[PDB]
């Protein structure tokens, strides 16, 4: 596999991803757009949902890869989010795409499970809801 | 071909980019899925060898409203954009294709940017 690259993530913050990705907890990754209308307005929502004592359980992470899909290129988004509000936002900055073409991230926003062990369990292409995030906790072969 | 419609399918195949390359220009016109919108404002298209493009002559389609954008031009299936040469030279010209949109149910696909080279065939279409 490829943990240490996983671990050689930085975020926006310059800081490594392994903040959020150690314990043997599970890793929830979510990708998103910077000059979006709907991952605007999610944003905020993500935080949101990010504080919540019932999504504590999950290390739940923004990324976004600088210079892929035409999205902002590496020195532009970093300084983009540090114009931004929030400054409580778990952004990860995927150069190149290491994590978006592994998965081969073609639609935002995407929802990568990580399990507690540090491998992709789970990845969903979309938009997801409380009453799925239930069924997660359940069953983790509960897609869609 | 049994659906293309409704946020069910993704982008990748909801997407059938037909080339028509004319005489006069290069005519693009990507068959948009029922469920899907693209910005006019956002769509890069052009085609030229050492840009000797005139414009990117679109086919304008209806305004929609928006929340931060306001309210801007998009194509929910209808798409078509013509690029016509501002130097005729039988030289061979790079095509520069940019999809950016969202979908009615609430997603939001990142620019898909595809460039093509245009070397002479006819028709062309994405290796992925």
């Amino acid at each position: 596999m490829v943990p240490h690259t996983l671990s050689t993530l930085k975020t926006a913050d310059n800081r490594p991803a392994s903040v959020y990705l150690k314990k043997d907890k599970p890793t929830l990754i979510k990708f998103w757009a910077s000059w979006c209308p709907l991952c605007l307005s999610e944003l905020g929502q993500t935080e949101k949902w990010a504080q919540d004592a019932k999504f504590s359980s999950a290390n739940l992470i923004t990324v976004a890869s600088p210079g892929f899909l035409h999205e902002k290129k590496d020195g532009d988004f970093q300084k983009w989010y540090a114009g931004l509000n929030y400054p409580k936002l778990p952004v990860v900055t995927d150069n190149g795409g290491t994590i978006a073409q592994s998965l081969n991230i073609s639609v935002y926003p995407s929802w990568a499970l990580i399990g507690k062990d540090g491998d992709v369990q789970r990845i969903v292409k979309g938009s997801i809801n409380e009453a799925q995030a239930l069924a997660l906790i359940r069953d983790p072969n509960a897609d869609l | 071909m049994a659906l293309d419609a409704n946020d069910l399918l993704p982008p990748e195949k909801a997407f059938v980019p037909e080339l028509a390359v004319a005489d006069d220009g290069v005519n693009v016109r990507f068959r948009i899925a029922d469920g899907y919108y693209m910005y006019q404002a956002k769509i890069v298209g052009k085609t030229n060898p050492a840009d000797l493009l005139g414009q990117p002559s679109f086919s304008k389609g209806e305004e929609k409203e928006d929340e931060f954008f306001g309210r801007q031009t998009v194509y929910h299936h209808e798409a078509q954009v013509a690029f016509p040469y501002a130097k005729a030279v039988g030289e061979p010209y790079k095509l520069v294709l940019t999809y950016q949109g969202s979908a009615e149910a609430g997603v939001c696909y990142p620019p898909v940017d595809t460039e093509f080279d245009i070397f002479g065939n006819g028709t062309y279409h994405p290796q992925t």
